[PDB]
């Protein structure tokens, strides 16, 4: 569960944080916390949706770093990162809304989905920040 | 001292070609008088099974270590491959040649063929009883006689045989799938192999023992090593403006004079026709075997810092030690960029830990000079894995190689600061060498294509899955020399002879080899050490060996330690199935070999009450019971370990029925007299004075009044009574027909060692040659 | 027997050892030049890889102090000796990282020896005692009010 | 050979200034010996140091 917060302030204070000029320091303590994550995923297979009229994806996880090595930030560098983060969004999208139809008395509290269940895992942990919300 | 290791190194050849010749036996049958129920002769004699040598200790314990030297010889012995045509032998009869399978198993044929036998269906059998090939799919049908627990040996010898095929595409495909692609060279071959063709497959997993965790030690060694190895290739360099010229001119651009000096310590640099090619040579090497450097420097050698900022912006930092990125870029910082910037008012005042070249990043503003700082700073090794084969490779970043924007943007910097100032001259003197890294920056820009190349190159015949970490024994290298590079070179272009490659790939191969299959010779030998209960063969023994037969350590001059903890590491490994699957056989039977063959028997029981003998054929009717059904028991190895708790002492005592378990020494008696005179319960009184048991040889009765002179008894009419007999099952009888097997192998292999050789391996001119990117290297006149 | 004894813990259980290597494996962090820490944890490793073996020094002891101790009828309260005896950490340090799979202990007939000793010395002590009241009792009731 | 595998992993001579006080290691041979016979008597004796 904390799991899922990290992944979004992940993203928003990533979409807000990364764009066309801002100056590396000010994210250098970001951009490394985001990597983090990108390495722990990759290879993992996930189950999203088949009940009601909720479509069943399949998702993979293939995807590069980042370039520490500009200063200033070009255009070019955002885009090859955009075009990454709209997997994810579109996944989380995909990922809350599983688990935000799921219940059960005896355990209600507990996660509940086949995307969440192997989320909890404790290989995953590695990626928790900024629990302000 | 330094060709001191490389011909360590060179002469290393594990590629040893195993082959075996004799069918690996143990048990050879043999004759022996028949004793028909009743103990008598009756002539004809039959066939069993006996080993060839009864080696046998006295003792459990000795016994366990016994058959772990077999493991020792069998792995030695271990045929690497397999062909019969170098088996042949003749068979005295059948339908024809009859060429059938070893020695031995001629011999034995002949001779029952006479000892008048089982008769006709033997005889018979022997007969129509030949070889036969298949052409065709290259097979081979020989016959062959040994005993089930050896057909089970050679056999897994036969659907084991380690030798894969060998077509034109594997020798291509064993050429990196990063240099057949690369365009500036050419293959190019001189024959085509038969189909007959065969080639061992020199294993080579990654390092299957982290041995850079905790043992930096020995990291440092290797990397020592790797790194001369790479010297040792690292083309020697070309042609580049005669020493005397450039420094000439040298001393001009910048106008000196008398007891009037500010440059003039920038020159005791020229000697290059030695310092370029060692910084050069001296640099990739560092990469390759990912060694860790120092820096010999002088304060007042400005220039010789210059040349600094071309390595710095290069190599990413952390190749170099901490103790020296320091000193260097505060260096620089301090004495090079404020200095003659206005910026000194403070010339920086520092105090270790942090990084001290970063904070300037954060510190002035200036782009052309921000961005140097960001590149090089945060300026890393590229983590990268696969190559055409699990490489696990260190990269330069892709924009480096070549993609030089960085040389010219360097230089750019310092076509830019070179405007303000603060201590009136100064300037004069540090300005001037500036220039003589642009003017040489036409050419600067191809140093780096070089290096970039020839790393990028060498790189991939590495199969040593080099990483990342800090050496020790650092590597020395002086600003003197990198100076030198620096602004006397160009027009010029050089490159990796063909052979050399090779060579190189050759040697890290076989080490690999070594370190997997040593690696495979330790874990083996150490797990079946303990599935043995051995806790007397203290293993610091083990280890020494493996690191030895790795030529390059002193062993004597490395601890008990490290060692240890090296077992600690090994004992979680698997093991080759080759290895393991043979243990598994060994075992297996274990008992069977034992139990049977003479010079011991396995334990002996103490009933005070007289008994029966079993009448097996083999002996007359005497002291046996393959089962020990009932009664206590003490394991004779747990015993002598223990110190024997009276417990022994008391049960003899006062004659109570029990047995004993282990290693023994049997003793064979005739004359029934003494047993009669119930001689056994004699021996056993022995102990009492002495705690410890090896004077204890037991009692056997081999009785058939046939041989045994006093008959006298069996007469009357008769039923041996004995108090006490032995644990020894017994040696199989032999049931020729189905006692044989049958064998397949192939025919004219052709097995062949290093590969390679088989090309004339070209190259273009160098004048024109290119990178990752498609582009000529060394372009500027 | 007063034998003032000691953890069971640091007997064989050891772990003690275990833990004090634990803490040891992470403590490798910056503050001053860089000479330091290299120099500094480096040698640490080396009681760790070491530590293996350091267990078994532990269980020496424990036995042999252990043993030893048995064959004492000299009760023995814990004082503060006015004198010391000087120990170099030279030593010691040797001792750590320099055993390995040895394995010595009392030889029996050592054993006996040292009962024997401190047995014959308390008879003495005990002895000479009673023959010492003994007269000072006397020598009371005899009024030779003098020695 | 331990205190040789030392030097590789200690970096004797490095800048400091107080060489050489850290090896009179030596005479380890006895030294152990000696260090530990003396730490049991210590104990048993109801020795201080």
């Amino acid at each position: 569960m904390d799991v899922l917060y990290s992944l979004s302030k992940t993203l928003k204070d990533a979409r807000d944080k990364i764009v066309e000029g801002t100056l590396y320091s000010n994210v250098s303590d970001l951009i490394q916390q985001f990597n983090q994550m990108i390495i722990t995923m990759n290879g993992n297979e996930f189950q999203t949706g088949g009940i009601g009229n909720l479509p069943i994806r399949n998702w993979n996880f293939d995807f590069g770093l980042l370039g520490t090595t500009l200063l200033n930030l070009d255009a070019n560098y955002v885009e090859t990162a955009r075009n990454t983060i709209d997997y994810f969004v579109d996944f989380v999208d995909n990922v809350c809304m599983d688990e935000m139809v799921r219940e059960s008395q005896r355990n209600g509290i507990a996660p509940q989905s086949d995307s969440l269940r192997k989320l909890s895992g404790l290989k995953f942990k590695r990626i928790n920040f900024d629990n302000s919300s | 001292p330094k060709e001191s290791i490389l011909k360590k190194l060179e002469d290393i050849k594990p590629e040893q070609a195993k082959k075996q010749t004799k069918l690996f036996r143990i048990f050879e049958p043999r004759q022996l008088p028949i004793y028909r129920a009743n103990g008598e002769k009756e002539l004809r004699n039959r066939w069993y099974w006996k080993l060839k040598k009864d080696t046998l200790p006295d003792g459990d314990y000795d016994v366990r270590e016994y058959f772990l030297n077999l493991y020792d010889q069998v792995l030695t012995e271990m045929p690497d491959y397999l062909l019969l045509k170098d088996m042949a032998v003749e068979n005295k009869n059948s339908r024809d040649a009859g060429k059938v399978v070893d020695s031995e198993t001629a011999s034995i044929c002949d001779a029952i063929f006479q000892d008048e036998e089982t008769e006709g269906a033997v005889r018979r059998f022997i007969a129509e009883m030949r070889q036969r090939v298949q052409a065709d799919r290259n097979v081979v049908n020989y016959p062959s006689i040994l005993h089930p627990i050896d057909y089970a040996f050679n056999e897994y010898f036969l659907q084991h045989q380690l030798v894969e095929p060998l077509n034109n595409d594997i020798i291509f495909n064993y050429i990196p799938e990063r240099i057949r692609n690369d365009v500036n060279y050419i293959l190019n071959m001189d024959r085509n192999l038969p189909s007959t063709a065969r080639y061992i497959r020199p294993n080579l997993l990654q390092d299957r023992l982290n041995l850079h965790d905790n043992f930096e030690s020995l990291w440092d060694t290797i990397t020592t090593s790797n790194y001369i190895l790479a010297r040792s290739v690292v083309p020697d360099l070309k042609e580049l403006v005669s020493t005397e010229a450039q420094i000439q001119k040298m001393s001009q651009d910048l106008q000196l004079e008398a007891l009037t000096i500010q440059s003039e310590t920038q020159f005791l640099t020229g000697i290059n026709s030695q310092a370029a090619n060692d910084c050069f040579k001296t640099l990739i090497a560092a990469m390759l075997s990912q060694r860790t450097m120092s820096l010999d420097f002088v304060t007042t050698n400005y220039m010789s810092l210059i040349s600094g900022m071309w390595l710095l912006t290069v190599v990413p930092n952390d190749m170099f030690i901490r103790e020296s990125l320091v000193a260097c870029q505060l260096a620089i910082v301090n004495t090079i960029i404020y200095p003659a910037f206005g910026m000194q008012r403070m010339h920086y005042r520092n105090g270790d830990p942090q990084t001290p070249f970063q904070i300037a990043e954060q510190q002035i503003q200036n782009f052309q000079v921000a961005n140097w700082l960001h590149f090089v700073n945060n300026n890393q090794f590229r983590q990268v894995v696969i190559d055409g084969v699990l490489n696990q490779v260190l990269n330069d970043n892709i924009r480096n190689g070549h993609v030089i924007n960085q040389l010219m943007e360097a230089l750019m910097q310092l076509s830019r600061q070179q405007f303000p100032t603060m201590p009136v001259d100064y300037k004069r003197s540090i300005q001037r060498g500036i220039l003589l890294l642009s003017n040489r920056l036409g050419q600067l820009v191809d140093l780096t294509r070089l290096l970039a190349y020839n790393y990028e190159t060498l790189m991939a015949c590495v199969t040593m899955n080099m990483q990342h970490v800090q050496t020790l024994t650092t590597e020395k290298l002086q600003l003197t020399s990198v100076t030198s590079l620096c602004m006397l070179i160009g027009n010029a272009t050089v490159i990796p002879s063909p052979q050399t490659l090779f060579h190189y790939y050759n040697v890290n191969v076989n080490f690999h080899s070594n370190y997997n299959e040593r690696i495979n010779d330790a874990v083996a030998i150490i797990t079946a050490a303990n599935r043995l209960n051995l806790y007397q063969k203290k293993m610091k023994a083990i280890v020494e060996d493996f690191l030895k037969r790795l030529h390059i350590f002193d062993v004597a001059r490395v601890p008990d330690d490290q060692m240890y903890r090296l077992r600690d590491r090994l004992r979680l490994l698997p093991v080759e199935v080759r290895r393991l699957d043979i243990f598994n056989l060994i075992l297996m039977n274990m008992d069977q070999i034992e139990r049977a063959s003479d010079k011991i028997a396995q334990g002996v029981i103490i009933a005070y009450r007289d008994m029966q003998l079993e009448r097996d054929e083999m002996y007359g009717y005497v002291n046996i019971a393959r089962n020990l059904d009932g009664f206590q028991q003490i394991n004779l190895e747990e015993l002598m370990r223990t110190g024997d708790y009276a417990q022994i002492t008391n049960m003899l005592l006062n004659n109570q029925p029990v047995a004993l378990v282990g290693a023994l020494p049997f003793v064979t008696d005739s004359s029934v007299i003494s047993l009669i005179a119930k001689l056994d319960a004699t021996v056993f009184a022995q102990i009492v004075k002495l705690r410890k048991v090896d004077t204890l040889k037991p009692i056997l009765y081999k009785i058939n009044s046939d041989s045994n002179d006093f008959y006298l008894v069996a007469n009357y009419d008769w039923v041996p009574t004995s108090t006490t007999k032995v644990y020894k099952q017994v040696p199989q009888q032999f049931d020729f027909r189905n006692s044989m097997h049958m064998l397949t192998s192939n025919l004219t292999f052709t097995v062949y060692s290093d590969l390679l050789a088989f090309v004339s391996a070209d190259t273009v001119e160098p004048i024109n040659a290119v990178a990752f990117d498609n582009m000529r290297i060394m372009n500027e006149l």
